[PDB]
């Protein structure tokens, strides 16, 4: 049916952009392929996966993923029963048979186009109408997904929250932020240090809250999406075409990868230290924590104490008075950690807390992420580029942020290639410039 | 670990994550045999 | 667009090519692996095997510090047992 | 200080104004064929 | 008359075989660190 | 005549031209591409230079290398019969006498090769301005890996063949040379990085200003092969870069050659810095600025903080980089900064 | 009047400017000229700048002691971080001038403005009937400087660490780069020098190939280049005859005969190459560093047998231990 | 009980990979997937109910 | 101890289900 009088075969899929049905059988054995990871992957995992062992020292990116929607795990982070994840894992596993099954099916087998062998699956991409109510579906479809976290939350059995007062432990959120003037705050915030946009996000309950109010919103512009049509100006501001949709999707996954980039280096509660390693800032801070806790026992007046430029040795303050931790550190004096919060006071770290209610378990949390800090090289030797070879290691942070910064890039890439290729399209020339009418030839020059 | 019955199914597991690469190959064993139209 | 050679596409085709192939490739690998394993290569190219960089308790490396009697230098190295 | 803050605001805000209204006024209308 | 896609298939796994066998040795020869 | 029919069978058009420089290209090039390939996984470079050099010692890809003889051996050529090998094979190879076996070769091979340009061009009736633009990979491995180390003590601190080999190469050059503070070399990269400049833009130039010569949309199928009008609008090209950058080509004859010169002038001017660098005449400080530092403790440039960075590169690495100078330097003498 | 704002964005979008100011230009024209107005104060008036936080300024400009070469825009302070630190945010100018405030006016302006800079080379594309993607290649020396300017610091966690606005100042971030990341040892970074290198080689390549094989229409006594006309229907040179020639150097198939296929391999490979260069320093920019092979290959008894990587190490160490003299207080180099 | 789980799970292991093979070129071949839609009809129904078997039997091996 | 067993099979399972097709002759 097609084949080289369509495209090249290295632009294959590109022959399926009118061909609904056989269009949709890609997208179902895709979407397999995704089930498929996530299953196998999590079995792969925790075939691997040592209980009595850090999940960061081992290579974990989805077990940990599982851990803060409060399954398998306990007081601090302590890995209880295996099960769920082996449930998770499994079950996707399963899914992904299905899946695969009907897109190879809608791709081999069945109706190689939808219109005729149904009117209601079957689409035209200028179909402004079916365009907006596909749309429609998928953004209640998200809708309900948003609210099946808030309740797993609420209901179910809660989420791991690192921030728990007898400390981290999994804890059932029955307080949801339902303040919009807080909940949209967070997007009124700037992205700089301090002030940390969407990644500033601090307590389950923001999160839980926030949820409920875009599960809500999403559905909301779903049933919108259903009962109507693109207005005046969105139709003469932008491209109808199968390709232009797929750009403007393009380009959306490229600022989320960016995002879920900062999401993984910098938050501490929905990202937890516990499954993941120590965020970037929070192991720096933990160094001077540490060799302040030493050289204070072996009698050193830590407040008085003057480093070599005359700064402070293990405290300063920051540009706008508050106490911080000194050296190099002084960069992350950003930084919030349940381990730490404790020594801070209401002008920063306290010089009493500090000389005197130092906890043991603090100590040992600042050695632990002191020597976990998210330094490796690509063949996993945990430490900096001069270290020896021993430590077999790479902090899951430095993984996902590296990978999804790669991905998130290419897909601007690939939003700019076919957003420029549909505007031509569309105006009709993405395919060389007509020898006879030269636009440029009939144009002034400017010489 | 893999729960007591199913580790026998310890080595099958180990090379399952890779498959998803193969239909990426795949594809190109299939426009290789069919004289890349 | 063609020159004399026997086109490529044909031969790698042709049955009789892996009849011969078949043979003579995997003849070559199993050759060089021999060449290896048996510890030949060692002496060939005079490269020191795990046990062969230095003496028991020497430390020392063993430079060769004058181009004339470096030969004899060499072997002197060899002597004490590295 | 605090009026050249509000100064460059009223500046950016004016360019920023400038490029949204811009692309909205029929811009794939403008090329050569096709609109 | 051996078919093209099946020879380079059949080099091209060859070919991920014994590359991938040297990433193997390298967690396991000399060039470990172990 | 027995030449002319020599002659006739070597520039015969075969599916592998030979051609009367093939004579002196093939065995060399094989000879040099031949020795690595073996010393990279058989010879070591544990008598010359402490190091294991093969995958047979276990070195990987990046690691292994062909590395420069003794320093002992002085500029000697090395040969299999020379006074140091003495016929031997096996010494030779432990003498390091692959290198300058590759080195000698490849240099004749890179002769042979542009013989080959030469030659080729002639027979085809085309203008040599492809020998003419191979000069600046000559000039480059000439200065490299036989001028500079002419100048130096031996053949040790010319480059070794290999990947990790090299970059020890470049890192030696800022510690020692101060490499990139010299006039030559920022030429160098201006025409490396302004040449890798030319050929993207001009590339996307021609690609995104083409004609349409087919129905479909891979536009690759509808190139004539046989000249006629121009597959891609020059005119077009023209106007675009005059409105986005100002200045704009106007002739294709003129851009074609200015991609030549542009990195061919780079490469040149590259290797007349290594020239220099030979007898050591680098361009590593500035006195007026030296002057100042001496006697202010408070002036500061990130030029000060580069050679700071050189004595640490010097102090740290010449012990095992230079084992022939027996160099021994107490924790105490090393420069340091505070805490690390 | 057909109606003011219909006739001003007829000629924003005008095709008849000398210069095409874009929708995109309507931002990149102002962002840019502020970015260069305050750089070319700064490079030449601009007074030290406490970089490191340490109260240690560092002079970069040239009035106060600096040439060409040496002079440099010192990034801001490491107290600062990453905090925005507009002037507005200054008790005084003299404050903001010390902390390195004309550093991030700089580099957001511009990475601004080189952004719609990419903008405008799709829209201008566009008005004229040609096709896009001349942008798309344009995305790699973008992505580098975006990765150089800020992907770095957001990872580092301070715009302290960005690179400087200088040359000097460029080659201590590479140097620092090297001891902190072995970059040289990092796969991206090598494909990046592939691309470098193959770049000069092609555009070397296909220019000398292309000028060899030119029709000719001079005199002996004429400039070669005059036999070209602007606004030719035919081409200027035989391209049969230039793949005649290079398919002899190597061998037939191994060489273009397709001009399409030609370009688009030349611009390709350098933009691609480069796409990973400058992934590279943003994946470094998280601390996945490059191969670390130090004391890999040990003897029978388990002494240690040194490599190439290991003699890299040693000169990685001495850049490593003598960065930021007075700026570290702990053990390890987390920052 | 346990062999008797063994069998199951193992088996369905087998049968997927008769199914994975299968399937494609059934659909494929258009010289049936009509007498081969009986038969991918008792592959796809045994399939879930071994799963079933296996998901039930799990609870009383592990 | 070796799972190379089963990547073996998975692996030319791939091609095996094109290369019946090549036998059957249809719709690749
Ligand atoms: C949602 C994501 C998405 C989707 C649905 C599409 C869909 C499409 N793209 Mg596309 N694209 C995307 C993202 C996406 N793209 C991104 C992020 C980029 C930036 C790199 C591009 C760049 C791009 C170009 C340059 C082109 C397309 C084209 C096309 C069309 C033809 C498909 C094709 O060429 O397949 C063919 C598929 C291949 C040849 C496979 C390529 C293999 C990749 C390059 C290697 C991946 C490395 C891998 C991870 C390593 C594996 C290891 C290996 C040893 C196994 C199709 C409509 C083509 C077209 O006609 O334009 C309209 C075209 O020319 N796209
Ligand atoms: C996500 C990956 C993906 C997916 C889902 C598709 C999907 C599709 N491609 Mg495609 N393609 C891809 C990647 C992908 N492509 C890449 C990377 C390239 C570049 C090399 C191409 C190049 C390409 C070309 C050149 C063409 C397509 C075409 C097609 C369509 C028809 C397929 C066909 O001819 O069947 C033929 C099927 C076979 C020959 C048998 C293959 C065996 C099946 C499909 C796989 C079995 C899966 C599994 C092992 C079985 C599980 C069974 C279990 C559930 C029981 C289909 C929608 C064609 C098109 O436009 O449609 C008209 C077309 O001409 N593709
Ligand atoms: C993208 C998301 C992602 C992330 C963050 C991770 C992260 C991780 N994986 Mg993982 N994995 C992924 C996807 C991902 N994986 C996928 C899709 C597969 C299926 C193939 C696997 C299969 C897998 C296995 C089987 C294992 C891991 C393991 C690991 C862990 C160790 C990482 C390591 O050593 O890799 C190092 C890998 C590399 C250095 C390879 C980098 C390859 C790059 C991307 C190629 C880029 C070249 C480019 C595409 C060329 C194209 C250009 C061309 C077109 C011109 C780590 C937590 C290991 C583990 O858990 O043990 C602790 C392990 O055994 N993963
Ligand atoms: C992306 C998902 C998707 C979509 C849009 C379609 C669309 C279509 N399929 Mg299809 N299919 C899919 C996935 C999908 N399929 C999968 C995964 C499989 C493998 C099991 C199949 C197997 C399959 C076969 C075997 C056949 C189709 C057919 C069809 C067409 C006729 C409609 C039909 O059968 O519905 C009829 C059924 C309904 C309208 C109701 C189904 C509702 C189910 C039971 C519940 C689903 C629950 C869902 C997961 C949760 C959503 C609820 C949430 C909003 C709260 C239509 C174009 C037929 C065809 O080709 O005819 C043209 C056909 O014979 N499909
Ligand atoms: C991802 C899901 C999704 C998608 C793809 C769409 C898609 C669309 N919606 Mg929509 N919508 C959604 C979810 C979605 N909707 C939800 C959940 C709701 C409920 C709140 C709505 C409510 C809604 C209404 C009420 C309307 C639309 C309309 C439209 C259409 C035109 C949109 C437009 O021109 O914006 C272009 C946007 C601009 C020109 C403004 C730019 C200024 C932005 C907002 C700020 C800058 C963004 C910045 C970079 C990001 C920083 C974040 C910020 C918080 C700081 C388009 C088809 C319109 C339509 O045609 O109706 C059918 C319309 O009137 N939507
Ligand atoms: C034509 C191609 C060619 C060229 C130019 C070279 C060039 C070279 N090879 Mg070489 N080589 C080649 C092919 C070639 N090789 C081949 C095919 C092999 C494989 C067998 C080798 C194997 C090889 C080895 C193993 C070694 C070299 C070495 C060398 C270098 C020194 C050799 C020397 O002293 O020359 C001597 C020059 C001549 C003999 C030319 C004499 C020609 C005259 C006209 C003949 C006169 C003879 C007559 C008896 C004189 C009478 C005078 C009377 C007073 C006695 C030199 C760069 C050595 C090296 O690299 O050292 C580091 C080395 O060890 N080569
Ligand atoms: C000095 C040069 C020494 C050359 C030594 C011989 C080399 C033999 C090469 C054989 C390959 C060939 O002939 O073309 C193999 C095929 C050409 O296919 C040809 O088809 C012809 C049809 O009449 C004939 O059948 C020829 O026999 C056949 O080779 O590939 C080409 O189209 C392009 C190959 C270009 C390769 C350039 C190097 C890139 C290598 C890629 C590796 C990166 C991964
Ligand atoms: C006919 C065509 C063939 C023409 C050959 C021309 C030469 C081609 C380049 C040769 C590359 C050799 C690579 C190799 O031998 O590695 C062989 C090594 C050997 O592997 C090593 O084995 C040792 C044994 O003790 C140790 O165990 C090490 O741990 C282990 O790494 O494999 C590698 O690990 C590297 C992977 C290969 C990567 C090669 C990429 C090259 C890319 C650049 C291409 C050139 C431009
Ligand atoms: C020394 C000497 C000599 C010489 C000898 C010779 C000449 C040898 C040769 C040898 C050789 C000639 C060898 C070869 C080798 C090769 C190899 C070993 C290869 C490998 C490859 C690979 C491994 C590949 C890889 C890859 C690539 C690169 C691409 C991508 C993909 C892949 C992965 C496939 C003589 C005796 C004369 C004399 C004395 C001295
Ligand atoms: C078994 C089993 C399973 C699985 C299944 C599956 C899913 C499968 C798949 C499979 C597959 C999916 C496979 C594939 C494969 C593929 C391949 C293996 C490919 C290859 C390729 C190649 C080799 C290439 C070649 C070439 C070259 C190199 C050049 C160019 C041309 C060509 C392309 C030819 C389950 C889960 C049930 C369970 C367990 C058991
Ligand atoms: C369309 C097309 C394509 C694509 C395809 C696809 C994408 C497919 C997919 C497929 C799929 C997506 C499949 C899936 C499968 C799955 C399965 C088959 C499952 C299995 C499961 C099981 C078997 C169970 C169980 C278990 C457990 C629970 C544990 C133990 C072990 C085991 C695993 C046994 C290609 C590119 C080639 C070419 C063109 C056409
Ligand atoms: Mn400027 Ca990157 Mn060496 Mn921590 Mn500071
Ligand atoms: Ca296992
Ligand atoms: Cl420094
Ligand atoms: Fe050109």
């Amino acid at each position: 049916d097609q084949e080289s009088s369509g495209f090249a075969w290295w632009a294959g899929n590109a022959r399926l952009i009118n061909l609904s049905g056989k269009l949709l059988g890609a997208h179902v054995a895709h979407a397999g392929l995704i089930v498929f990871w996530a299953g196998a992957m999590t079995l792969f995992e925790l075939a691997h996966f040592i209980p009595e062992k850090p999940m960061y020292e081992q290579g974990l990116i989805l077990i940990p993923h599982i851990a803060t929607l409060g399954w398998g795990v306990g007081p601090g982070g302590e890995v209880v029963d295996t099960f769920p994840f082996f449930v998770v894992g499994v079950v996707h596993l399963i899914s992904s048979a299905v899946l695969g099954f009907g897109g190879v099916y809608h791709a081999i087998r069945g109706p190689e186009t939808l219109e005729e062998y149904s009117s209601f699956f079957g689409y035209d991409w200028k179909d402004k109408n079916k365009m907006t109510t596909i749309l429609g579906f998928h953004l209640i479809v998200l809708g309900i997904g948003a609210l099946l976290l808030v309740a797993k939350a609420m209901f179910f059995g809660g989420l791991y929250d690192t921030w728990a007062p007898g400390g981290g432990d999994v804890r059932v959120i029955t307080n949801p932020t339902l303040d919009p003037r807080v909940i949209f705050g967070y997007l009124l915030k700037s992205p700089f240090g301090g002030e940390g946009w969407i990644v500033s996000v601090n307590n389950l309950e923001d999160v839980v809250g926030g949820h409920i109010w875009i599960g809500l919103i999403c559905i909301a512009g779903g049933i919108w999406h259903i009962l109507t049509t693109p207005f005046g100006w969105a139709r003469r501001a932008f491209i109808w075409s199968g390709e232009a949709y797929l750009s403007y999707s393009l380009g959306a996954l490229s600022m989320m990868g960016f995002i879920a980039t900062c999401f993984v280096w910098f938050n501490n509660t929905v990202y937890p230290s516990e499954f993941y390693g120590p965020t970037g800032p929070e192991a720096s801070q933990a160094q001077a924590m540490t060799f302040l806790i030493r050289d204070q026992k072996l009698g050193a007046n830590v407040g008085s104490a003057q480093g070599p430029t005359g700064l402070g040795k293990y405290l300063m303050r920051s540009p706008t008075g508050e106490i911080i931790f000194g050296g190099e550190t002084m960069r992350f004096w950003d930084f919030r950690g349940p381990w730490l919060e404790p020594l801070r006071g209401p002008n920063g770290l306290d010089l009493n807390k500090i000389k005197n209610d130092i906890q043991p378990w603090q100590e040992r949390r600042a050695a632990e992420y002191m020597t976990h800090a998210p330094l490796g090289s690509l063949n996993s030797v945990g430490g900096v580029a001069t270290e020896i070879n021993s430590v077999n290691f790479v902090s899951p942070r430095s993984w996902l942020a590296t990978s999804h910064f790669v991905l998130a890039f290419f897909f601007l890439v690939g939003h700019l290639w076919h957003a420029g290729r549909a505007r031509a399209a569309a105006a009709g020339f993405e395919k060389g410039i007509d020898r006879e009418s030269e636009p440029v030839l009939s144009m002034p020059s400017l010489d | 670990k893999l729960p007591e019955a199913y580790a026998i199914f310890d080595p099958l597991v180990d090379v399952l994550p890779v498959i998803p690469v193969l239909f990426l190959a795949l594809a190109f064993v299939w426009q290789a045999a069919v004289g890349f139209r | 667009g063609t020159t004399g050679e026997r086109p490529f596409s044909d031969i790698i085709t042709s049955v009789r090519y892996w009849v011969i192939h078949s043979i003579t490739i995997p003849a070559l690998f199993i050759a060089g692996w021999l060449f290896v394993s048996t510890g030949l290569a060692y002496d060939v190219f005079g490269t020191p095997r795990p046990d062969s960089y230095y003496a028991q308790e020497q430390r020392s490396i063993p430079l060769v510090t004058d181009r004339f009697e470096a030969k004899q230098q060499v072997e002197t190295f060899l002597e004490q047992l590295k | 200080m605090e009026t050249l803050k509000i100064t460059v605001y009223i500046v950016v805000t004016f360019f920023v104004l400038l490029f949204v209204f811009g692309f909205l006024s029929g811009d794939p209308a403008r090329n050569p064929k096709r609109k | 008359r051996i078919p093209l896609w099946i020879v380079a298939t059949v080099a091209g796994m060859g070919v991920i075989v014994i590359v991938g066998l040297f990433f193997y040795g390298a967690y396991a020869g000399l060039g470990s660190s172990l | 005549g027995w030449f002319d029919i020599l002659d006739d069978w070597l520039k015969r058009d075969r599916f592998v031209f030979v051609g009367w420089s093939g004579i002196l290209l093939f065995p060399c090039a094989y000879l040099a591409l031949g020795g690595w390939l073996t010393g990279t996984t058989f010879v070591t470079s544990w008598y010359t230079h402490g190091l294991a050099s093969s995958y047979l010692e276990g070195c990987n890809f990046l690691t292994v290398a062909v590395s420069t003889p003794a320093n002992s051996m002085g500029h000697s050529l090395l040969l299999l019969w020379g006074p140091e090998a003495q016929g031997d094979f096996t010494r030779w190879c432990q003498l390091g006498g692959l290198w300058t076996f590759i080195a000698l070769h490849g240099a004749f091979g890179l002769i042979g090769f542009m013989l080959r340009q030469f030659e080729i061009a002639r027979l085809v009736g085309v203008r040599p301005y492809n020998a003419i633009a191979f000069s600046a990979p000559i000039a480059v491995f000439v200065s490299v890996f036989l001028i500079y180390p002419l100048g130096q003590s031996s053949w040790f601190f010319a480059p070794s063949f290999g990947v990790a080999a090299i970059f020890r190469f470049l890192l030696f050059f800022q510690g020692f040379h101060n490499w990139t503070l010299n006039p030559f070399h920022m030429m160098g990269v201006a025409g490396v990085l302004g040449g890798a400049l030319l050929c993207a833009i001009h590339g996307a130039t021609v690609e995104n200003t083409l004609f349409q010569d087919g129905e479909g949309a891979s536009t690759f199928r509808a190139f004539n092969p046989t000249q006629a009008e121009e597959t891609y609008s020059m005119v077009t090209a023209n106007r675009f870069w005059s409105q986005i950058f100002g200045i704009a080509f106007s002739n294709k004859r003129w851009l074609h050659f200015f991609m030549l010169f542009v990195p061919v002038t780079g490469l040149w001017m590259s290797a007349i810095g290594v020239v220099g660098l030979a007898l050591n005449l680098r361009s590593y400080d500035f006195i007026s600025q030296e002057i100042r530092a001496a006697e202010d403790p408070e002036f500061e440039t990130f030029y000060t903080k580069n050679l700071l960075l050189n004595e640490g590169i010097r102090a740290w690495m010449a012990p095992q980089d230079q084992p022939h100078e027996n160099f021994v330097f107490p924790e105490e003498v090393l420069p340091r900064g505070n805490a690390l | 009047s057909a109606n003011l704002w219909e006739r001003f964005c007829n000629w924003v979008t005008s095709t008849d400017n000398r210069l095409y100011v874009g929708w995109f230009g309507v931002i990149m024209i102002p962002t840019l000229l502020a970015a260069t107005i305050c750089f070319v104060i700064a490079f030449i008036a601009a007074p030290p700048v406490d970089i490191d936080g340490i109260r240690e300024p560092v002079s970069g400009s040239l009035l106060y002691g600096n040439n060409i070469i040496t002079g440099a825009v010192v990034p801001s302070s490491n107290a600062i971080g990453l905090h925005f630190y507009p002037i507005w945010e200054a008790a005084s100018l003299d404050e903001w001038l010390y902390n390195g405030g004309p550093y991030q006016l700089i580099i957001f302006h511009f990475l601004l403005g080189a952004s719609c800079y990419m903008g405008r080379q799709w829209e201008l594309s566009y008005r004229l009937g040609m096709r896009p993607w001349i942008c798309v290649a344009y995305s790699a020396p973008l992505a580098s400087a975006f990765a150089v300017f800020l992907i770095y610091p957001i990872g580092q966690g301070s715009f302290s660490d960005g690179m400087p606005l200088g040359i000097s100042g460029t080659f201590n971030f590479m140097i620092v780069f090297q001891a902190e990341h072995n970059i040289l040892m990092h796969p991206f970074h090598q494909l990046g020098v592939a691309g470098v290198f193959g770049g000069a080689l092609f555009c070397a390549m296909h220019g000398s190939l292309v000028t060899s094989s030119l029709i000719r229409e001079t005199t002996e006594t004429e400039s070669a280049n005059y036999g070209y006309k602007f606004g030719q229907e035919e081409e200027t040179y035989n391209i049969v005859a230039a793949h005649g020639y290079f398919g002899r150097l190597i061998f037939q198939y191994a060489s273009f005969n397709n001009s399409r296929s030609l370009h688009f391999f030349l611009a390709a490979w350098p933009v691609v190459g480069v796409w990973f260069t400058a992934l590279g320093i943003s994946t470094m920019a998280f601390n996945l560093n490059g191969f670390n092979f130090n004391h890999s290959v040990i003897d029978a008894k388990g002494n240690v047998i040194n490599t190439w990587a290991d003699i890299i190490n040693r000169a990685n160490l001495g850049m490593e231990v003598m960065h930021e003299r007075n700026a570290h207080n702990f053990p390890l180099d987390l920052a | 009980m346990t062999i008797l789980f063994q069998l199951a799970l193992a088996a369905l292991v087998i049968l997927s990979f008769v199914m994975v093979i299968g399937v494609p070129v059934a659909y494929a071949s258009p010289q049936d997937w009509d007498r081969s839609k009986q038969l991918i009809f008792l592959g796809s129904g045994l399939w879930i109910a071994l799963v079933l078997v296996v998901g039930v039997l799990n609870f009383f091996v592990v | 101890i070796a799972q190379l067993t089963m990547i073996a099979m998975i692996g030319i399972a791939g091609p095996m289900i094109i290369f019946l097709l090549a036998v059957r002759r249809g719709n690749l």
